[PDB]
């Protein structure tokens, strides 16, 4: 038997749902963050809401407001649970996905029990037969 | 010798292959003799490695069963769409320089 | 999973000790400050290098405290790390759930107390509907709503979501789970059973063959060959159990926690924004 | 662990895909970026958005373009997220090395050859040293220094690692293998050793008991009564699957390849400083 | 058994001796970077150089040659070579950790040891006396 | 009751208590069927519910044994030490910084 792990996309340790629910919460909080501060911008609000979720150098400029910097700690630690999350689950699955048992022996569960999907046999008329 | 099938489990049953021979044959004691002293001066042991030995494919200890092509090829497919939103280029004027 | 999984791994002595650390640290920098921009985001580019360094921080200050902000770099990664391997480890479980303690539960007696209603089965007209019509109207009543037509009917029903919970004879329960074809069910408390008894021998009314037999039956139990008996007939292989199932794709119940922190951050943004517009006069 | 368990989880598949794809999106990053020779550079950050943030670099140009780094990034964070996972997985066994297969392997034949010296022995003036003696002769002249005094003190030698290996009756080193403390000792060939016998029932010469004795002899074995005494007797002790002892720290021994990679490094930035200033005509 | 993950350090992962050949080699090839300047700020680069290992976005100094960038790139993915060994080893160590178990039954060979470190008794002229 | 001690161990020597009393006495007969008949009523039931089953707590769903201070909360400690030197190099700042 030739080994290998399984894996549908990288799609196979998140249910689908996930990334567009936290895709629409994202948006949705820096919409939050830009609305609100000019009674008393969105493409920076945009850069950071995709980028520090992913972790890459886009978004240079900060927030204006003061709360901001609460928002922005807490996204953070947002984006690291959910890295955390997705590295834990993948290295647990990869552990985890070997094949099926290679026949322990006399006492293997496919042999103890006769199964026509397993179907096992020896050479006719041997001593193995008559043992 | 072939490397494509494996044994598997723990051995049982143990016996000993052995030259049978008719009951009353009058070689049965030499014939055993001949076959101690075979296995005492080591002739056995040139015999099983000159046709027992060979190893020549060997296989053991499995490895972990490391990445492959299309374990995550779909995500390839994935930047493949960012190609998409580059012919969009000129109609970003279209989306912005005008509105 | 969990919904609250992610904290478990570290204690909450810790959890509090990195703030205070953040703490000192702050007042060191600040301190370094005073002999001369950043106090108010001092706190906020530590809190950056803790956990991802994807924000924009206006950082170049102290250059002797530039190694201690490397120092708090090292403290970081070590940190996440360690958070990454903990995460990982809580994250192998064995499967292990159990819906049912016994048939005293709460569940048994007060069946309508869920949504959905916790259903179970049994076989009419045997006799355990008479012990369960004789112990308990109640529940044989709302069982009278859940009939079951034959042992593998009920097996099917149970598969198949029909069913959730079947009542029967133990000793066949028992035999018909070890020989499942997947050994994907299972029984209750190992054997702590309701209205608890015996298969035993018929004899004729008061033979002289009572005692005998009495006493052979009993020294073959002290022996221990009856053990092994049932372990060679009426047990199976994999009666015992299945191994730890994977983590599937994650479900929005096994981490809502992060969900409930967005809501309780969201809220505590807007009462700061009350009180910043309470607080905007200075 | 594998001294290339790094490269484990870089299949040439993976490897040359990926390097490819770097090429196509560099190309396909600057010509956007013509619109909106820097080109150099933006190879340097999309390796940094692979990597982690390496330096101040001039990333923000084609805000649409910001897009196509943003899911360059995504892939980025899944590539390493993978590579964490699988080289977890990797460094977690144990290993039993097979370090022979029987008493004609290659390493006995030169015990210099391997350093340090390979320093097994045998319990001399027994019927193994006479038949060491008579098969292999050279190898009991290298035996001479190797005696020991009994079979406990070679057992507490290759307890604590005074001796490589010991040579002596298997069936006896199995018993010994059987109840040793902590199962640090491994019999090996399955049975292929040098002048296989076995042990058995001695008869008056000639008497008539001889069928009778044998074909007891091969009933008890045939019907398996003769593995249950074994069992019963010999050394089901231990006989543990040894699945994984704590992975101790990665030894420069183990991970080398880095000091490997640093010093092709250092190699080929000499030679290509020495390619640069070779081309200071221009 | 209270569950708990014995641990001595940070350690660990990687004896101290290695954590002191790192220690070292970070700042000679700071050094190296520095010094191949000649046909191309020491302070500047060996702050990079430890800061890049370290992942802190401190740090402005940075290679302006093509021998350095090709340095600046293999220290890179050297420095994750080494984050991901230490993900990697804490992983593995913490999952195995805590190993022990109860005795599953009389069955277990640990019984059929008698020792002073392994000791089971019961109430005398008992049932199971007897049996 | 106690929590803090787990029974473990498959059910061997699988058999029952019993009232012993000797054997010409003649409630034998009349104790066995009060008994079989307390078991089907459920009084029996009545009874282990009353002075066996009426606190549980049973330890479910073992901890993977998480991480406390002990290891990490040390480390701090060892970490304090290097604000130490930092100490020192602030004060060693006014030696190099003034020119
Ligand atoms: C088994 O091998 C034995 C090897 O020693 C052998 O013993 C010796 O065998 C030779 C000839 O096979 C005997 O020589 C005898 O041969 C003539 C035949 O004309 C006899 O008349 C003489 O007495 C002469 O001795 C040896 O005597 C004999 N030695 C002994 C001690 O018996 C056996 O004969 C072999 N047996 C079989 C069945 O193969
Ligand atoms: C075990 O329980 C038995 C219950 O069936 C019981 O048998 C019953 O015993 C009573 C009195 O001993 C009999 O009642 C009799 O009462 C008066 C005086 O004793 C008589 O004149 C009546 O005619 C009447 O027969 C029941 O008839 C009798 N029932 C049966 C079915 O036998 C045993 O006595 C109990 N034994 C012990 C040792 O507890
Ligand atoms: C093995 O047998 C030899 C005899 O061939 C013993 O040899 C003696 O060895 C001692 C050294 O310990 C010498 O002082 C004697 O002179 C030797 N005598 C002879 C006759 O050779 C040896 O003692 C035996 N060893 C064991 C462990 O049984
Ligand atoms: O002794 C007996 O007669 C049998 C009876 N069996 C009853 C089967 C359950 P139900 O009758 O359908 O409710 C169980 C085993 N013992
Ligand atoms: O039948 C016998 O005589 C014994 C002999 N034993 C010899 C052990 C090897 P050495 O001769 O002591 O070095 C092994 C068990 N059987
Ligand atoms: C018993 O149940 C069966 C269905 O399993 C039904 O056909 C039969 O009429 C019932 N009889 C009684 C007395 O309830």
């Amino acid at each position: 038997e030739i080994p290998r792990s399984t894996l549908d996309s990288f799609m196979q340790p998140f249910q689908s749902t996930l990334w567009l629910l936290v895709g629409l919460s994202v948006h949705v909080v820096a919409v939050m963050l830009y609305l609100l501060d000019r009674f008393s911008t969105l493409s920076s609000a945009m850069w950071f809401s995709w980028g520090v979720l992913l972790n890459s150098g886009i978004g240079e400029g900060a927030p204006r407001s003061f709360s901001a910097r609460i928002l922005g700690m807490v996204w953070a630690g947002f984006a690291m649970i959910i890295v955390a999350s997705y590295t834990a689950n993948l290295a647990a699955f990869l552990v985890l996905d070997r094949p099926e048992e290679r026949i322990t022996g006399i006492n293997d569960p496919r042999l103890r029990n006769p199964s026509d999907k397993f179907i096992y046999a020896t050479v006719k008329q041997s001593s193995v037969d008559i043992y | 010798q072939k490397c494509d099938l494996v044994t598997t489990g723990e051995l049982f049953f143990r016996s000993g292959f052995g030259i049978g021979m008719r009951k009353d044959s009058p070689w049965k004691q030499n014939v055993s003799l001949s076959i101690l002293k075979s296995h005492e001066n080591g002739f056995m042991e040139d015999l099983d490695k000159t046709w027992v030995r060979y190893q020549e494919c060997d296989s053991r200890s499995n490895a972990p069963a490391t990445l492959t092509f299309e374990n995550m090829a779909g995500v390839f497919m994935l930047v493949a769409g960012g190609i998409v939103a580059g012919i969009f280029l000129i109609f970003i004027e279209i989306a912005y320089k005008r509105h | 999973v969990s919904p609250s999984a992610f904290l478990e791994p570290f204690s909450a002595d810790v959890w509090v000790m990195m703030f205070v650390m953040l703490l000192i640290v702050s007042a060191v920098a600040v301190f370094v400050f005073e002999y001369f921009f950043t106090i108010g985001k001092a706190i906020w580019l530590l809190w950056g290098l803790v956990f991802n360094n994807s924000v924009p921080v206006q950082n170049p200050k102290g250059t002797t405290s530039k190694i201690m902000v490397s120092v708090w770099a090292f403290f970081a990664v070590i940190f996440l790390a360690s958070y990454t391997a903990n995460l990982a480890a809580f994250m192998i479980q064995e499967e292990y759930v159990d819906q049912v303690s016994g048939l005293s539960d709460k569940k048994f007696q007060r069946p309508n107390d869920f949504s959905p209603p916790f259903r179970f089965g049994t076989v009419p007209n045997g006799s355990t509907e008479r012990n369960i019509r004789n112990n308990y109207a109640e529940m044989h009543a709302y069982m009278g709503k859940f009939n079951q037509r034959g042992v593998d009917d009920a097996l099917l029903s149970l598969k198949t979501g029909k069913l959730d919970a079947f009542i029967y004879d133990a000793a066949v329960l028992n035999y018909m789970a070890g020989r499942d074809e997947g050994c994907k069910l299972v029984t209750i408390g190992s054997g702590k059973v309701f209205a608890s008894t015996g298969y035993g021998i018929a004899i004729q009314k008061d033979s002289g063959w009572k005692r005998q037999v009495d006493l052979a039956i009993l020294q073959l139990f002290g022996d221990g060959e009856m053990e092994e008996l049932e372990a060679l007939w009426l047990t199976g292989i994999c009666h015992n159990e299945k191994n730890e199932v994977m983590s599937s794709q994650l479900d929005i119940d096994n981490m809502a926690g992060v969900f409930y922190m967005l809501g309780a951050a969201m809220a505590l943004s807007l009462i700061t924004f009350i009180c910043e517009h309470l607080f905007y006069w200075q | 662990v594998s001294p290339s368990a790094f490269l484990e989880p870089f299949s040439a598949s993976v490897w040359v895909m990926m390097f490819v794809m770097l090429l196509i999106v560099s190309a396909i990053a600057v010509f956007v970026f013509e619109y909106f020779f820097t080109i150099g550079k933006a190879i340097w950050l999309l390796w940094g958005l692979v990597f982690n943030n390496s330096v101040p670099v001039q990333n923000p140009k084609g805000t649409t373009s910001k897009i196509m780094v943003s899911v360059w990034a995504f892939f980025a964070v899944i590539f390493l997220a993978s590579y964490t996972a699988n080289l977890a997985a990797f460094m977690i066994q144990e290993e039993f090395v097979d370090q022979v297969t029987g008493l004609s392997d290659k390493k006995f034949q030169r015990p210099h050859d391997y350093s340090p010296p390979f320093r097994f022995g045998t319990v001399p003036n027994g019927s193994t040293e006479r038949n060491i003696r008579n098969n292999y002769p050279y190898m009991h002249q290298y035996m001479t220094r190797f005696n020991q005094r009994g079979v406990e003190d070679a057992l507490v030698s290759l307890k604590t690692g005074k001796l490589d290996a010991f040579i002596y009756d298997a069936a006896v080193l199995n018993y010994k293998a059987g109840r040793d403390e902590g199962c640090k000792l491994v019999t090996i060939g399955s049975g292929y050793i040098f002048a296989s016998t076995g042990y058995g029932i001695a008869l008056q010469k000639g008497s008539p008991w001889k069928r009778q004795i044998d074909l007891a002899l091969l009933q008890f074995v045939g019907d398996g009564e003769m593995e249950e005494l074994e069992t019963l007797w010999l050394t089901g002790i231990c006989h543990n699957e040894k699945n994984e002892v704590m992975s101790s720290q990665l030894d420069i021994d183990n991970m080398a390849g880095v000091f490997y990679m640093l010093a092709a490094a250092m190699a080929l930035s000499l030679i290509t400083f020495i390619w640069e200033h070779l081309f200071y005509w221009k």
